[PDB]
């Protein structure tokens, strides 16, 4: 392989190959967290191209631990590498303190591989910004990792297509005292601002993180919230 | 342009000039020519000098008993070549007790000089070389090539205009069988000679001669040991 | 240690003592030997604590990378699988001995995995100091197909009889049961023995040591 | 392969590092960090940069790291790559710790750390860490002291300094302000504002974006210390007085 | 693992990398050396003296042992690493031959690193030139610089950094016997070979001097002052 | 259709975010000038390729894009056919590692996702290219029944109630949509490559692949029984 | 342990005991002794449980690749020889017996020896601590020509004698009889194995 | 055996609300005292104590190793370490020697950095935790310590009560053990304050 | 430059550096390979570019198995190292299962190796094509040809060279299926004579060699007197 950076700095001081790797995030298709006072919601669209795809086959909405969930924007297949990581950072933390990982201890070793990609041989950054969720001493956590490896807590936040449109929407809708049950609402509805046609049960994937644990919303329960 | 730089890198026309400029090198070097008879197996090899006040470049090395060799081009690499083939000789020697085999050597040669031709950032052996020696399977000559290539000949002849010799090498080659030692060594002498310019001479300098045949161990003559061939030449 | 399983009509039964000694001498009096693999599936740990331990808490941890790759239900042949794989490894250097149990897709499944790395698909089995104890037990009262109620029954009592005749084992009788439905982790099932409710007594005042130096640091 | 290499460690026609110098472009766009040195103290004083409404305060501080318990850096330029300098800083601490028993001397930290960043400018084909930064600390050897690193490997112990946005504007400020010997950890506060007031384009600094470190002895150990809001809204409050 | 060959040699047989490497060490700050009966004498100028610099943190002239010290010109950050490298080599030579490294010995290892690294895979030449100055065993003083390609000479007095050749230029027509006479010439000299590039005259040099068998001194600005005044 | 740099040499971000290396393997499938598809039923899964012997003097037996990657699971390539032969290798040794490691046969889902992974690794390291070719495969679950499951040269993979790949991959898409909207699931996917291609080949044109609820072995048909579908 | 294979025209015929042994306590009286390397192909197990089990998996694993890459069913000399090249490479660390038994459409039914690495093809095999007191008994009964219920009623009674004279030995008798037609497996419990004189 | 070969005693005991850590101040080689008060008990946080005994060497590597990897976790982590994360940390110090072991047994005494809830626990050479409700002992005189403790603890001891109980265990244990001794000294852990006593003891 | 490198994919999906490479195979000798009824016939029109060459010099026949013969076309020193691993995959298989190893699994073993050095920019496509033959009685007759991509594929007439398009046409009009080893010998030997061109590419020496049931398995060079008889057929049947 090769031993050479493929992302350097240009002469403004910026990282094309990083501004690019952003570039496909913003393309990807949107996503959505909502931290409320007694929990999270990841909510991303997952219409698929053809009624040929088995929505049911894959899941953008994936757990990580009983109480750490991922959701992503822009190259499904760089997330499934990051899922594949962090699945095995949450391990390697519980086998040494024997206490499941702090959602913002699981971010910083998440992003951290993140970085790597920015700076090691041959290779390209990940074409992926990550948003994590989750629940530790009796407090809820969202997180955003982007492409650099840098992270930022949000209360609420949007990312892949149309998120600039879908920020304005969350400041406007987002409370600090606001519920889970209503999170889960505006979540759902701010993936509508930017949906092409009808929001079915199938084609938006929906995953909670409350002191019980990490889930994905089933079909079934996502047609009662629509 | 963009295709003579590397040799791993395949050209339009389905050609690799890297080792085609590899082989530009044996055609820059002296000339050396290369026969058998039925018992024997000699080289001639024209010694170059830099200057008036220099030695004649060594062209004639020792590899085994049974085993000599002619080179041209980057001594360098020649020296390299010939490191490998002494310590093939020497395994063979040490593990079955018995000479290698020349037509077996040769073949290891061949694979190890194709290696470099097909990794990036590698170069090709920029070396020609004659194989003269003597086994079970009576005299060999052989040609190594620095694309890896090579050939079973009864007469050969690389360097700066090797062609003339050549020419000269396929019109006498019908009596090569039946000549003897001092005989086969006169025509590679005249073959050796037809490669030069029409004012210079081969003497007892620029000549370098190496004999190995069936009652007779790998010998190199230098100077005053090549007089008596050098005598009778027309 | 006396650990011992049995496979009854609807699912497994696990169970073990709780003591821990060092040589011969009692370290703790209440301590797990009964360790959650994943949510089907358990194992009784026996010989180098250490080693079952460590083991254990490996073999659960990477059963549930697989879990949650898969996204199925974990099979309880791969956890034996995994963990013969590993202990061959290292040749018998990793004393565990381990009792697995547990319900998957194709049933109740009850293996015993020694420390070389050899494994037994059985019925009932039993390990630790106290196995010959609860094996006999077994033997002499084992049915096919029991009913939950039984097998507890006799999974305690294989359990007791090391408790009361192995010196390695006693204090409580800890029980696993497992069935397609739930699992019921008994910490305490049982409590054949106790101490004494002490007949004298003795006790120091807030001055009886005599003290050299003091140093207090407030928080 | 030659074709595709950067070549991101070898010397320009004029003896320049190009690399360096392009990492160094990032960083004077990165947010204002500012180190003041007094009798009694040193302190940090960051601009923030991450600001949106939804963000979450969930942190000691965006751009403060404490290194052991008698040192702290802030840092401008490349957060992920920030990232990595800070935990190699904690490791090389700990590192000397371990082996003497005793806090790593500042200025030993600083320059091992510069270490690592020359290697990256000189061999390995990989490109710079985009970080400049500023760390404080308290030693037997020298007492309180303030450093400057950056993406070269370079280092050098100040008064005063600062990097990031509008940098040169306030060491103009500090050079003009800046009394040696005379500063106390109040003094150094209030010109910290007064700076920090003037490297910022948004004529009220506001108290939610900056971030202010003091690190300070109290009875043979070293506290260090991110300011509260209140404490900075009031410090803000006193430049306005001014 | 970098295996990339940054040093390669031109049609001209230039080695463009080591004439970069050079070129960096031209814009240095000027530092210059002078070799007296017995004292050595090292000189740097201050460049840039802002008024909120610790002096002690950017001092270029570092000491590698007892006996020698050294003065460099060029990238800082790389001088650094060429320095911790020397003192780790003095140190070795103490300790398998008993002994005190020979100035021209040390000089040696640092000019053997720096030719390794314009004929090595991955790496990039070092871009620093330095003079190095001490005493041997039986007294003699020395005085010798290296440069980034690795060749290395012993001199009388030179002049590395911006203006150089300056110096070097004055410094030829002003060193002699009746020059290096007294401790007090020989560091006037090198005082007044720096006050003809250095701008500002006065404490825009960093001086320091290495007595007969005495560690390392530096004068301090009251003292290097008085020196200029006398000047 | 922004580019700079090298962008369209290595695997590396363009201006807008896109991989042309990526997009540029997803046109060497067609290079092979086939189509494959495959239709999963109630109790089956069925893979139909086009097999086409312009040559002669060329072993027919030889010649196929159906490959048996373990005793229950099996598969269907298209693209540059020395690419397919080397994942299919590479499948057939994931297959047998996880079963001698886990103790239980591999799903499909799963090993769609192996060989999915090692594609990615591809689109993120500059020094080796994507491979030229697309996988479908074709088994029976346990406790899901049949599945088809289709990975791509940019990683891509996902399950699917019918799909297909090649050249007439979009017209083969549009069919089997108005269809979705054993013997008939044959028979609709047999359709769909006819429709596609307008030939009706012969028993001996095309290759047939099949697994059943009741049959899980992975089965090729032979000229007399792909003939009868034929005939029907 | 006692195992047993013996050959007949048309397959193989492949049997051992189910005692598990630790010192003097039986650690486990139903062990399967017989592994399944191929649909065609079994192994009977000798020696240290641990390693008999290692190997056969490994030789499973290996057999299957091979099987699926050469599209045909395996052969029993390659099955043989997979078992060969594990047990003649770890000697010195491995200490178990798998003796090969199966059939292909070839050589038809095979009975291969793997003991230590070496390996022979027999007529009749028999291995593990119990086979020392039946040599002469399997001397003296075997015969050319036997058919497959002979082979099995051979079988069964040399295991049977060997489980009653060795303690290592005991339990019940598993049974395999492998043909063309495919693996049809027999267990023989306590009260139906054949009785001899145990006075 | 190598780990009587520096002697020394360390036993944990567990109160109402408060925990009691106590060690031997001797160090000796064999039967030769070299000083009289070697630090055997090491803070690991404010309401945090880890004793270790055994082979003095690695009594100081395993402490130094374990503080670098506390400071580190703290560091990393924005908070103090709670009790049974301290433990586990400690298992899996140990554990990574297994098979070239660190000659210590470390009892661990504290209270959990929010809830201030007792925690106490004893690891054996190669990291096997032992949580205990009652109280944990370790080293040259374990059995002496246990007959002790056995007897002479109580449930829900106050402060004073459990000092004095920790005390006598302590005392009367290291007078019946040649190789512990030359002082004693006691950590009172409590929610507001720490106690460091040092017993009059016997000095032979 | 979309085709310097075999890590680089054109714009139309093509891999130019493996196109290139066949462009070698292309302009060089031609070979035939022949399937009859119990057994596999080669036959290549060997160049002799000098006199001085000795008869039998630069064969590009050889032997990589006791049962299997290759046959191939192109880089001469790129065919030489292929014949190497070819050899070693044959001698490896009967190390790790003790027999010979059946031609159609040899054909992908090395087809795969083959198709390794055209995926990276660090190595380039080997410059030859070649063809495997050989003859069992379990197995019957085989004959297997692998190019610079590394497609492997069976046949029963097959031709690698510059007049490949032309004596595929010559072995299309024969009937092999039905054909022996001693009588497709001469139509071999025929068919290269037709082939050979005569102005251009003067001077060319015939080659032979066989596997099937007449050599009992074992591939070896057709014998003297039977090539006399198949160039004297040749010559008077052109």
């Amino acid at each position: 392989g090769y031993s050479f950076s493929l992302t350097t700095f240009s002469p403004s001081g910026k990282l094309v190959q990083i501004e690019y790797a952003l570039a496909a995030v913003a393309g990807g298709a949107p996503s959505v967290g909502i931290k409320a006072a007694n929990g999270v919601v990841l909510a991303t669209e997952k219409k698929q191209k053809s009624i040929l795809y088995d929505e049911r086959s894959v899941h953008k909405v994936e757990p990580i631990t009983k109480h750490i969930g991922l959701v992503y924007s822009g190259m499904g297949p760089d997330y499934r590498v990051l899922v594949h990581r962090a699945r095995k950072l949450a391990q390697q933390y519980y086998l040494v303190y024997q206490e499941p990982i702090p959602t913002a201890q699981l971010v910083q070793r998440v992003a951290s591989v993140m970085q790597e990609y920015t700076q090691s041989g041959g290779v390209r950054p990940f074409g992926v910004s990550l948003l994590i969720c989750g629940w530790n001493e009796g407090r809820p956590y969202l997180f955003q990792s982007d492409p650099s490896g840098a992270y930022f807590a949000w209360k609420a936040t949007a990312m892949g297509k149309n998120y600039v449109n879908g920020k304005t929407f969350l400041e406007k809708r987002y409370n600090e005292d606001l519920e889970l049950e209503d999170a889960i609402h505006t979540a759902i509805l701010t993936l509508k601002e930017s949906f092409e046609g009808q929001m079915t049960e199938d084609n938006i994937e929906v995953g909670i993180c409350n002191e019980a644990g990490f889930r994905r919303l089933t079909p079934t329960e996502v047609k009662d919230y629509l | 342009n963009q295709y003579d730089n590397d040799v791993t890198v395949w050209s339009p026309q389905g050609r690799i000039h890297q080792i085609e400029y590899a082989m530009e090198a044996v055609k820059q070097g002296s000339a050396t020519v290369g026969l058998k008879s039925k018992t024997h197996a000699v080289l001639v090899a024209l010694k170059r000098a830099q200057s008036e006040l220099a030695a004649h470049q060594k062209k004639i090395l020792h590899v085994d008993n049974h085993i000599g060799i002619s080179i041209a081009g980057l001594t360098a690499d020649a020296r390299l070549l010939c490191n490998f083939m002494r310590q093939e000789c020497l395994d063979s020697r040490f593990v079955f007790d018995r000479p290698l085999p020349v037509s077996r050597l040769v073949s290891l040669i061949g694979s190890k000089t194709q290696i470099p031709t097909q990794r990036y950032g590698r170069r090709p052996y920029g070396v020609g070389l004659l194989i003269a020696g003597y086994d079970d399977m009576g005299p060999h000559i052989f040609q190594t090539c620095p694309s890896a290539n090579y050939f079973d000949c009864r007469a050969m002849s690389i360097g700066a205009r090797s062609q003339s010799a050549r020419t000269y090498l396929e019109r006498h080659m019908s009596g090569f069988m039946e000549c003897n030692l001092n005989e086969l060594v006169k025509h590679g002498l005249r073959a050796l000679r037809e490669t030069l310019p029409a004012e210079q001479d081969l003497t007892t300098k620029n000549v370098s001669i190496g004999i190995v045949g069936k009652d007779l161990e790998f010998t190199i003559y230098d100077d005053d040991d090549v007089s008596p061939f050098l005598e009778g030449l027309e | 240690t006396t650990i011992a399983g049995l496979v009854f009509r609807d699912g497994v039964i696990l169970g073990a003592d709780t003591r821990a000694t060092n040589d011969s001498v009692v370290m703790d009096k209440n301590c797990e030997k009964i360790h959650f693999i994943a949510p089907k599936i358990y194992c009784c740990g026996a010989g180098v604590a250490a080693d079952a331990e460590m083991t254990t808490r490996m073999a659960a941890s990477n059963m549930e990378l697989h879990s949650l790759s898969t996204g199925r239900e974990p099979r309880v042949t791969t956890v034996t699988r995994l963990l013969r794989q590993t202990l061959f490894r290292y040749r018998g250097h990793v004393g565990a001995s381990l009792l697995v149990g547990g319900v998957d897709f194709s049933g109740p499944q009850l293996y015993s995995v020694h420390p070389h790395g050899s494994y037994s698909r059985l019925p009932f089995t039993a390990l630790g100091s106290g196995q010959d104890a609860a094996l006999a037990v077994l033997e002499d009262r084992f049915q096919p197909n029991m009913t939950l109620e039984a097998a507890q029954e006799l999974l305690v009592e294989a359990i007791t009889a090391g408790i009361l005749g192995d010196l390695g084992s006693g204090g409580s009788v800890d029980a696993c049961v497992i069935t397609g439905t739930g699992a019921k982790l008994l910490r305490t099932l049982s409590s054949p023995t106790k101490p004494t409710e002490r007949p004298s007594q003795y006790y120091f005042a807030p001055g009886t040591t005599a003290v050299q130096s003091q140093t207090v640091k407030p928080l | 392969s030659r074709r595709y290499d950067s070549r991101t460690t070898i010397f320009s026609p004029e003896g320049r590092l190009y690399q360096v110098e392009y990492a160094m472009e990032a960083i004077g766009h990165a947010g204002t960090c500012l180190g003041i040195l007094a009798n009694d103290g040193v302190l940090l004083a960051a601009e923030r940069r991450n600001i949106h409404k939804l963000l979450d305060e969930v942190f000691f501080s965006e751009k403060i790291y404490k290194l052991n318990e008698d040192m702290a850096c802030s840092v401008a330029g490349i957060t992920s790559d920030a990232n990595v300098l800070t935990n190699e800083l904690r490791l090389i601490a700990q590192r000397y710790l371990l082996q003497y028993q005793e806090p790593i001397p500042c200025e030993q930290l600083v320059t091992a750390l510069c270490d690592i960043k020359q290697a990256y400018t000189q061999f390995g084909g990989k490109r710079p860490f985009g970080v400049s930064l500023l760390y404080i600390g308290w030693d037997k050897h020298y007492g309180f002291q303030l450093y400057q690193s950056d993406p070269s490997g370079n280092y050098g112990g100040w008064k005063a300094t600062c990097i990031g946005n509008n940098s040169a504007a306030a060491v103009s400020m500090l050079k003009q302000d800046y009394k040696e010997g005379e500063m106390t950890l109040k003094s150094a506060l209030a010109l910290a504002i007064k700076v920090l007031n003037k490297t910022m384009d948004v004529s009220k600094l506001s108290a939610e974006k900056v971030e202010i470190a003091t690190l300070t002895r109290e009875n043979g150990k070293t506290v260090i210390r991110v300011l509260k809001q209140k404490e900075v809204e009031q410090l803000i409050k006193n430049h306005e007085e001014e | 693992s970098y295996d990339r060959a940054i040093t390669v040699f031109s049609p001209d047989g230039h080695l463009f990398q080591v004439e970069y490497a050079q070129e960096a060490v031209k814009k240095g700050s000027t530092a210059v050396g002078v070799r007296g009966k017995d004292i050595v004498v090292l000189g740097v100028e201050k460049k840039s003296v802002a008024k909120l610099q610790d002096e002690r943190t950017v001092r270029k002239i570092c000491a590698l042992d007892d006996n020698v010290c050294m003065a460099f010109a060029g990238l800082t950050a790389d001088a650094r690493i060429v320095i911790n490298r020397a003192r780790v080599e003095c140190q070795s030579h103490r300790l398998t031959v008993e002994d005190p490294v020979t100035v021209e010995y040390i000089t040696r290892y640092i000019a053997s690193l720096k030719q390794r690294y314009t004929q090595s895979n991955g790496r990039r030449p070092f871009g620093i030139s330095a003079l190095i100055v001490g005493f041997d065993f039986d007294g003699t003083p020395r005085l010798y610089q290296t440069d980034p390609s690795g060749t290395y000479h012993a001199w009388k007095a030179n002049a590395i950094g911006r203006g150089a050749k300056s110096v070097r230029e004055f410094l030829e027509k002003n060193y002699t016997d009746e020059a290096i006479e007294t401790d007090d010439l020989t560091i006037k000299l090198v005082i007044k070979a720096l006050l003809e590039v250095v701008q500002s005259g006065g404490k825009n040099i960093e001086l320091a001097v290495m007595r007969r068998d005495q560690p390392l001194k530096i004068l301090n600005p009251e003292e290097i002052e008085k020196y200029v005044a006398e000047i | 259709g922004s580019s700079a740099g090298f962008d369209r040499h290595i695997t590396i971000f363009s201006p807008e975010g896109r991989l042309y290396q990526v997009e540029y393997a997803f046109k060497a499938i067609n290079q092979g000038g086939l189509t494959s598809v495959a239709v999963r039923g109630k109790d089956c899964a069925v893979i139909v390729t086009q097999k086409k012997v312009p040559d002669k003097l060329l072993d027919s037996s030889t010649v196929t894009h159906l490959f048996k990657i373990t005793e229950n699971i099996g598969c269907v390539m298209t693209g540059m056919t020395a690419d397919s032969r080397s994942q299919v290798q590479r499948a057939r040794y994931e297959a047998a590692n996880w079963k001698y490691k886990y103790g239980y046969e591999i799903p499909v889902d799963m090993l769609c996702k192996r060989i999915a992974d090692i594609s990615q690794v591809y689109t993120q390291n500059a020094e080796m290219r994507p491979l030229g070719c697309c996988m479908i495969l074709i088994g029976i679950d346990e406790e899901q029944g049949p599945q088809v499951y289709k990975c791509d040269p940019a990683g891509y993979y996902c399950g699917f109630k019918a799909t297909a790949a090649g050249v007439k991959q979009t017209e083969s898409t549009s069919f089997l949509e108005k269809k979705v909207k054993f013997e008939q699931t044959v028979e609709t996917a047999i359709t769909c490559l006819s429709t596609v291609l307008s030939i009706d080949f012969k028993p001996s044109e095309i290759e047939v692949g099949v697994v059943t609820v009741e049959n899980p072995k992975f089965r090729i048909l032979s000229e007399a029984e792909i003939d009868a579908h034929l005939v029907a | 342990t006692t195992i047993m294979a013996v050959e007949f025209d048309g397959g193989v015929v492949v049997g051992s005991d189910s005692r598990v042994s630790a010192g003097e306590a039986v650690v486990n009286r139903a062990f399967n002794k017989l592994s399944p390397l191929h649909q065609h192909i079994y192994c009977a197990l000798s020696g240290s449980a641990a390693d008999a089990q290692a190997m056969a998996d490994m030789a499973a694993y290996q057999l299957e690749l091979h099987g699926l890459e050469l599209e045909e069913p395996p052969l029993v000399l390659a099955a043989a020889n997979v078992v060969r090249n594990i047990s003649y490479k770890y000697r010195e660390d491995l200490s178990a017996h798998l003796m090969i038994a199966g059939w292909d459409r070839r050589d038809g039914g095979q009975v291969y020896g793997t003991m230590g690495g070496m390996l022979t093809r027999q007529p009749f095999a028999i291995g593990g601590s119990g086979s020392t007191y039946i040599y002469g008994y399997v001397d003296a009964a075997y015969k050319p020509g036997m058919s497959p219920e002979e082979c099995r009623s051979f079988t069964t009674n040399a295991i049977a004698l060997a489980m009653n004279r060795d303690g290592s030995s005991g339990g019940v008798i598993h049974l395999v009889t492998i043909t063309a037609a495919g693996v049809d497996y027999q267990v023989i419990l306590g009260n139906e194995l054949p009785k001899f004189y145990d006075e | 055996s190598i780990m009587s070969y520096n002697g020394g005693a360390v036993m944990a005991m567990k109160g109402k609300n408060c925990v009691a850590i106590a060690a031997d101040r001797r160090f000796g080689i064999q039967a030769q005292m070299v000083t009289t008060d070697f630090q055997k008990i090491f803070p690991m946080g404010d309401r945090l104590y880890i004793g270790l005994a055994g082979l003095a060497t690695d009594v100081q590597t395993v402490a130094q190793r374990l503080k670098f990897r506390l400071n580190l976790y703290e560091l990393k982590e924005g908070r103090q370490i709670k009790p049974y994360t301290l433990m586990s940390m400690v298992a899996n110090l140990l554990y990574e020697k297994r098979f070239g072991p660190y000659y210590t047994e470390p009892v661990i005494a504290g209270l959990d950095p929010k809830t201030f809830k007792p925690f106490i626990c004893s690891l054996d050479l190669i990291g096997c935790p032992m949580v205990t409700d009652d109280f944990v002992v370790s080293g040259t005189c374990s059995e002496q310590m246990y007959g002790m403790c056995e007897s002479l603890w109580e449930p829900n001891m106050d402060p004073e009560h459990l000092f004095e109980t920790i005390s006598q265990a302590m005392l009367n244990a290291v007078d019946r053990d040649a190789v512990s001794g030359m002082g004693v000294i006691v950590h009172i852990i409590e929610k507001d304050k720490i106690t460091t006593r040092t017993l009059k003891a016997r000095m032979d | 430059g979309y085709d310097l490198s075999a890590s680089t994919f054109s714009p139309d999906g093509r891999v130019f550096q493996v196109e290139y490479a066949m462009k070698a195979v292309e302009n060089s000798s031609t070979a035939i390979g022949i399937r009859c009824k119990d057994g596999v016939v080669f036959g290549v029109e060997k160049l002799v570019l000098s006199k001085l060459y000795e008869e039998g010099s630069n064969k590009r026949l050889f032997n990589v198995d006791r049962h299997v013969g290759m046959a191939v076309a192109g880089l001469l020193a790129d065919a030489r190292s292929l014949a190497d691993i070819a050899r070693e995959e044959a001698s490896n298989f009967r190390s790790n299962f003790g027999y010979n190893i059946p031609l159609k699994h040899l054909a992908d073993r090395v087809a795969m190796y083959v198709h390794a050095y055209t995926l990276y920019s660090a190595v380039r496509p080997f410059g030859c094509s070649f063809m495997l033959g050989s003859y069992s009685v379990n197995d019957g007759a085989q004959l297997y040809m692998i190019d610079p991509s590394g497609v492997s594929y069976g046949y029963w007439g097959c031709a690698i060279g510059k007049a490949r398009q032309a004596a595929k046409t010559e072995i299309e009009k024969l009937q092999m299926k039905e054909m022996t080893c001693r009588d497709i010998v001469k139509e071999v030997a025929k068919i290269i004579y037709i082939v050979h061109d005569e102005v251009k590419d003067k001077a060319f020496e015939l080659e032979l060699s066989w596997v099937g049931e007449i050599t009992k398995g074992r591939h070896e060079i057709v014998p003297k007197d039977i090539r006399e008889e198949a160039e004297k057929y040749a010559k008077e049947s052109l």
